């Protein structure tokens, strides 16, 4: 009950508004622990919850302590921190609770509680600026010979949730605007009562102020300084909202200054926080003891957050910030422990601002070289677009530094009511933000050795996959050179989710070597997928009707499911009545036919414009406006041509698609799905287009009861977790949401290499290698330039 | 889906709270369920719950009708409830689904829509007091060849939770001291904020005055009869809490005349409810709307604390007329009774004045059921007195079409008590104590040994192990008992532990051929 | 005077109404309505709780949603 301690909404509430003088509170947390662990696991039975907690609180009986976090995370800092060879790391047969925990507690109060109570050895000089990995010598060898390769980290922000938590404190009124931004949202709403239905905007500007008041108290005990003498008039944490606490009527304040000029430092912290549980080894006062237990709920709160919000602050976030994040990633030691990383960012409309961010991230990654590489640069100091380049010319990729290949990542949007077709707003965004990238990567042609993909990363049910079609293909004309998709991970329906990743096949431009993002359809097995799902899900009716068109092209190949493949055909046609309002016969080869070419961009002319007008300037994408309009022209047959315009710019049918239908779970059996997902397979192992894999930890799927029925496992074929007939696929390594605080690719590689040694059972020289095929699969198909 | 809308505390909160003018709660309602459904049912994926959502709300504007209960209920009722051979009864695919709908939702406005809504043919008199059952011939005739047989029916309190809402609403003081009774418990005080966060026991007498004066309120609209029109000085629902609201400073209770006797009667409710929905089958207003949707939370909040309590003074509010009714709710419809062998488990009581009583409202409710059925001459008419009834019960021959009875009290068991040296004589002195009532009732009428037949320890494991029930059972079966029954191994705090547990029991306790345990989980 | 007097032929009266007790910039015709808007929503208080009640106030959400449109065809600085 380690864990709930420490991240609980209820016991927040029930220590905020009680009074630091009275103590007696172990049946108001008992009470609330109980509670927030309902809240948090409802599957706990109470018998092994009463038990846990009481077992808990004879245990710190026994160590002669008090209740509190100076002792809560004491037994976690024993229990799961342990000291070896590189310092304080993490025993093997608990990483996988480790990062379980992580999700709900920052990591930088159990290095500090560690640090104080079981130091490492001869006090030699420790540096905490990365998250604890376990420590393997299978592994740890394969990373200083073959350095890993990273392929999705969002370089928007910092490199993990645990300082941004700093940020928020250094930036309490940006960090409020941004949250009351998002709270104007609706879906932050939902998700921020989701999280904790008492908070408000003006309650999140009360929490943080809290926090950093409390900040600053600790400090001054951690400092070992006496007390300013304004906490006899101390009665109520309520009283650290306002920072201007008044004792007999004479003025005071709550801020101090601190032994280094960065008070809200990662070195900072740790030295405080350190300084702080050195003074309280044997016992402390309850005030202040009680004090430090809201700051760290604080602290784990905002982390909460923060993780599911993810799923203005960044203009200030977003200078110089990624030279931390290089260091942060290449880690300790001279040579990096990440060879090929491919961070991502989100490009902007604006040609100054997206500029203004490209210039910072190369000139960051200069930074980063000019402290290894002690070599002389053309320009010392380039802090332009030009110089940065003409010095990064210069350097060789030798295997010890870090290598940077940038991926823009579009943002679809919902789709807006009207303009003749489903996405125009939001095609006319897409359409200006790649004009700005082409004509900037025009104007510096030397980018396309840096600039070298695009991905698009917001959702999959807002814009379906092939509306990217004609915007990448004239990137292609652009120099880019490697096209990535985010699709797969969300869906309505597990056979509707297979129809997207085969949409992004047949369509998107993509060539041998090209990757895809977080195929999770071809991934779950279909009886996994079923746990805990209503007996009928709901779906909208066109994406039914693309399913449904979709399930007869894959199925009626196969000599033995043609019944599912004959139904399918049958009731498409049903549905295509119904959609189209038609009165005519339309068969299944016709629907293929209609739905082959929505790839076509709406604009061409003779699909949506008229046919007779003047001829465009020569763009790059009068390419694509006369090949969909040629193509349609010829073969003979508008008849197919004819109903897309209706699919596309008329009133009732539009309204139709997006007017929803009701959909068995198991429309089709268990093995039926299991047919599609090796077709898919098949195709794609043809093109040879790799897969990205979401970090494991990430339990944002919430369907597997642990970690170990992951799905990337039946990919790399696991024994006891391979699907018989499953055609082996090409899958690379990345860590882009991980859904915990303190997360790095290192501790990924080692997440992985744990579940095979202890739940499969495999020998750590066998265990390695199948470890080993994915982080190498990041570098075959790397997009960095040769 | 529906399981949200219908039984959520967030709802009961947004409804009640926000004022009764205002009709644009479509946004309030879905950021409502949309919080309902992820606190009850985390692994489901929020994409399917706003697919659901948006699904259902085209269902409802499709067929021209308003959101709210009318319309949700007229969603369930079609869905599982069609019209059989035996009237109304359920889909058999559907069945397994409709029972998890049971453990959130009560059955009883749904029937009442879906009667309203889909009349059965020849329009036959149906009259609901048991729930519906799927039907399915190649088992109804395995039932009418050969009768159920009930090994575990809890005589004690009531027949079933639907029906003791009607009887909180009957007694609102009574239920009101019966929950401030056990609200100083640290586990009821817990458990109720589990289900419930933020439930102070003046809530509770809160939520109950307002069922109360809904019904009163709606009870109107269904007879036909104009309302007493001081609704319009009532802006807020808050205001039904007290019981009296006051328009132009005059006393003005909600409480109307009811056509019915009974007004708090499963009849009653069916029939008000019935006419209800058949005034509102093409219009109704959202204020009254509400009231009716405030009325269904209100009830499904209070059906959701009543069964988790289980795991006085409302239970001998009437001691008698509930017996009655059980053994014909066993019974069932129809000439025949569905169950044959029927054991009622009661918890028996340390006062030696109280078994008199309880042994002969049962045996006093096991008679008037056979007197009704069974057309003999008894040798009272009124028995009055234990050995009265046992002179009529012993004249009845078993024909094995109704429902024989064979009472097992079983015994109750609290948490460990410290002292005197050794773990349990405070807990065990009580059930020294309540064994020697009965132990000595028995040889009072030896009668008795033919109902009095075995005896169980039915509330925990870890409190105390079996073999401290071993003397007891022991002297127990001296006395001629002649029947023993345990039940183990539902909460344990390890998988090995629970076996270990059977086996203790097993071992230790004289469990002679035939006896039964109870819940072997483990 | 005159006011009261209609207040106390049934004409309803809207409570006075002074243009120099209002925002610089904020149109009559937008106070006209929200101070209307008061009276006529009070009317649905009493008129409420029957089949009228909302066949009458979805009118007035109609008319208010309706009137709403045609701000932005007036407080627009340059129509779009």
């Amino acid at each position: 009950m380690e864990r709930f301690l420490l991240n609980s909404t209820v016991l927040l509430y029930r220590l905020s508004t009680v009074s630091l003088d009275e103590v007696s509170l172990d049946e108001r947390v008992e009470s609330s622990v109980f509670l927030a662990q309902y809240e948090q696991a409802r599957s706990l039975p109470d018998h092994v919850a009463k038990s846990a907690w009481s077992y808990l609180v004879q245990q710190i009986k026994q160590r002669n302590m008090k209740l509190g976090p100076v002792a809560i995370l004491r037994l976690i800092a024993e229990k799961f921190i342990k000291n070896e060879k590189g310092g304080p790391k993490i025993d093997l047969p608990m990483f996988s609770e480790w990062q379980t925990l992580m999700s709900r507690v920052s990591c930088l109060p159990i290095i500090a509680c560690h640090q104080v109570f079981n130091p490492g050895p001869a006090s030699q000089e420790y540096s905490f600026r990365w998250p604890l990995y376990p420590y393997h010598p299978t592994v740890e060898d394969y990373i200083t010979r073959e350095c890993l390769h990273e392929t999705h980290q969002h370089l928007n922000g910092s490199t993990s949730a645990e300082e941004c938590w700093l940020d928020a404190l250094k930036h309490p009124e940006a960090c409020l605007r941004d949250f009351e931004k998002g709270w104007a949202s609706q879906e932050m709403k939902q998700l921020c009562a989701q999280i904790d239905p008492s908070l408000t905007p003006r309650i999140f500007k009360d929490r943080l102020q809290i926090a950093c008041n409390i900040r600053e108290i600790l400090c001054r005990v951690a400092q070992g300084v006496e007390l300013p003498e304004w906490i006899a008039s101390m009665q109520n944490p309520q009283q650290l909202a306002n920072s201007t606490i008044l004792h007999n009527g004479r003025e005071y304040g709550f801020a101090t200054v601190w032994p280094i000029d960065d008070k809200y430092s990662q070195e900072s912290e740790f030295c405080w926080l350190t300084g702080l549980l050195e003074k309280w080894r044997f016992n402390a006062p309850e005030g202040l003891e009680r004090l430090l237990w809201i700051y760290l709920l604080i602290q784990n709160q905002y982390l909460t957050l923060l993780v599911q919000r993810d799923d203005t602050e960044l203009r200030e976030e977003t200078e110089k910030s990624y030279l931390s994040r290089f260091k942060h990633a290449h880690g300790a030691g001279v040579y990096s422990q990440v060879r090929y990383l491919e961070g991502r960012f989100a490009p902007k409309s604006d040609p100054n601002k997206m500029q203004k961010l490209l210039f910072s991230v190369l000139r960051g990654y200069w930074e980063y070289l000019s402290a290894h590489m002690s070599m002389e640069w053309v320009h010392e100091k380039p802090l332009t677009i030009s110089q940065v380049l003409d010095n990064l010319e210069l350097v060789e990729p030798h295997g010890k530094c870090v290598e940077l290949a940038l991926v823009p990542h579009f943002i679809k949007r919902k789709p807006k009511n009207g303009e003749a077709y489903p996405h125009a707003l939001l095609f006319k965004d897409l359409k200006n933000q790649a004009a700005i990238l082409m004509d900037m990567l025009k104007s510096e042609p030397r980018l396309t050795g840096w600039i070298r993909g695009v991905d698009a990363a917001a959702n999959e049910m807002h814009a379906p996959p092939e509306l990217f079609c004609p915007l990448f293909r004239v990137l292609a004309k652009s120099g880019i050179a490697h096209f990535t998709y985010h699709v797969g991970e969300d869906f309505p329906h597990l056979i509707s989710g297979i129809r997207s990743i085969d949409d992004a096949l047949r369509f998107l431009p993509l060539r041998n070597g090209d990757r895809l993002g977080h195929c999770t359809a071809i991934g779950i097995t279909p009886s996994i997928w079923k746990r805990s799902l209503p007996l009928s899900l709901s779906m909208t009716k066109e994406t039914r009707l693309l399913d449904l068109v979709f399930i007869w092209r894959e199925l009626r190949s196969h000599p033995e499911l043609l019944r599912y493949a004959s139904d399918a055909a049958i009731e498409a046609v049903r549905l295509a009545h119904k959609v189209f309002s038609l009165e005519e016969e339309v068969s299944i080869t016709t629907l293929d036919q209609v739905f082959e070419m929505r790839g076509l961009l709406a604009e061409s002319e003779g699909l949506l414009s008229e046919l007779n007008e003047p001829l465009k300037p020569k763009s790059l994408w009068l390419e694509e406006y006369e090949r969909a309009r040629e193509l349609v022209k010829t073969t003979g047959m508008k008849r197919p041509l004819k109903l897309y315009k209706q699919w596309l710019t008329s009133d009732n049918v539009r309204k139709q698609r997006a007017e929803y239908v009701e959909v068995a779970l198991e429309y089709l059996p268990d093995e039926a799905v299991v047919a599609l997902q090796q077709a898919v397979m098949a195709k794609m192992a043809d093109r040879n287009i790799a897969i990205e894999c979401p970090p494991t930890s990430n339990t944002r799927i919430s369907q597997y009861r642990n970690v170990s029925e992951h799905h990337i496992f039946r990919w790399m074929g696991l024994p006891g977790e391979a699907i018989e007939g499953d055609v082996p696929m090409s899958i690379c390594l990345g860590s882009d949401d991980p859904g915990i605080f303190a997360a790095d690719l290192k501790s990924e590689f080692y997440h992985l290499f744990v579940v095979l040694t202890r739940k499969f059972g495999l020998s750590p020289a066998d265990a390695l290698r199948k470890v080993a095929e994915v982080n190498e699969n990041g570098r075959i198909y790397r997009f960095h330039d040769v | 889906m529906e399981r949200f809308l219908l039984n959520s505390t967030v709802l009961l909160y947004r409804l009640s709270t926000v004022s009764l003018d205002e009709v644009s709660l479509d946004e309030r309602v879905e950021s409502s369920v949309f919080l309902a459904q992820y606190e009850q049912a985390r692994s489901l994926p929020d994409h399917v719950a706003k697919s659901a959502w948006s699904y259902l709300v085209q269902q409802i504007k499709q067929r021209n009708m308003k959101l709210g209960p009318v319309a949700i209920l007229r969603l369930i009722a079609e869905k599982f409830i069609k019209n059989e051979k035996g009237g109304p009864k359920i889909d058999l695919p559907m069945f397994s689904e409709w029972q998890t709908l049971m453990s959130r939702v009560s059955c009883l406005p749904i029937i009442a829509c879906h009667q309203v809504f889909n009349p059965g043919p020849a329009s036959q008199e149906y009259s609901f007091r048991w729930p519906l059952y799927p039907y399915h011939p190649t088992v109804e005739d395995y039932i009418t060849r050969e009768c159920l047989h009930e090994t575990h029916q809890h005589l004690n309190g009531s027949t079933s939770a639907e029906e003791c809402w009607l009887d909180a609403l009957k007694h609102p003081e009574a239920c009101l001291r019966d929950f401030e009774k056990g609200w100083a418990s640290q586990e009821m005080k817990q458990l109720c904020a589990q289900i419930d966060p933020s439930l102070t026991p003046r809530i509770f007498k809160d939520r109950l005055q307002i069922a109360c004066n809904i019904r009163e309120i709606l009870c109107r609209v269904a007879q036909g009869v104009e309302l007493p029109e001081w609704i319009a000085s009532m802006q807020n629902p808050q205001q039904l809490a007290n019981s009296t609201i006051l328009h132009n400073g005059r006393e003005y209770g909600f409480a109307t005349v009811w056509p019915i006797d009974d007004k708090y009667s499963q009849e009653s409710e069916f029939c008000w409810l019935t006419g209800l929905l058949e005034k509102w089958r093409f219009n109704a207003p959202e204020g009254l709307e509400r009231l009716l949707w405030i009325y269904l939370l209100i009830q499904n909040q209070y059906l959701t604390l009543l069964v988790q309590r289980d795991d006085m003074t409302e239970l001998r509010e009437e001691t008698e007329k509930s017996y009655l009714s059980r053994f014909k709710h066993a019974h069932g419809a129809g000439v025949y009774s569905q169950v044959r062998y029927l054991e009622g488990r009661f918890a028996p009581k340390s006062d030696p004045n109280k078994m008199q009583k309880l042994l002969f409202s049962v045996l006093r409710g096991y008679w008037e059921y056979l007197s009704a059925h069974m057309s003999m001459e008894w040798v009272h008419e009124k028995p009055l007195t234990i050995s009265q009834v046992l002179d009529n019960l012993e004249l009845v021959e078993p024909h094995g079409k109704c429902v024989e009875l064979a009472l097992v009290p079983h015994f109750i068991k609290r948490k460990p008590k410290n002292g005197e040296a050794y773990p349990h004589a405070l807990l065990f002195k009580d059930l020294k104590n309540q064994a020697a009532i009965l132990m000595d009732m028995l040889k009072s009428e030896p009668r008795l040994t033919g109902w009095i037949r075995g005896v169980d320890a039915a509330a925990n494991e870890m409190h105390a192990p079996p073999e401290l029930f071993c003397p007891l059972f022991r002297v127990l079966a001296k006395s001629g008992i002649a029947h023993f029954t345990y039940h183990v191994g539902e909460d344990f705090p390890h998988l090995i532990s629970g076996i270990r547990s059977i086996d203790d029991a097993l071992r230790f306790l004289p469990l002679r051929n035939g006896d039964r345990l109870g819940h072997c989980t483990a | 005077s005159v006011v009261k007097s209609l207040n106390s032929v049934n004409i309803k009266c809207l409570p006075t109404i002074d243009p120099t007790k209002l925002p610089r910039h904020e149109p009559i015709l937008v106070t006209v309505t929200a101070r209307l808007n008061k009276m006529v929503s009070d009317k649905l208080k009493g008129y409420w709780a029957s089949n009228d009640y909302r066949k009458q106030k979805e009118q007035w959400q109609n008319h208010l949603a309706q009137l709403q449109r045609g701000l932005h065809l007036l407080t627009d600085k340059e129509y779009k």
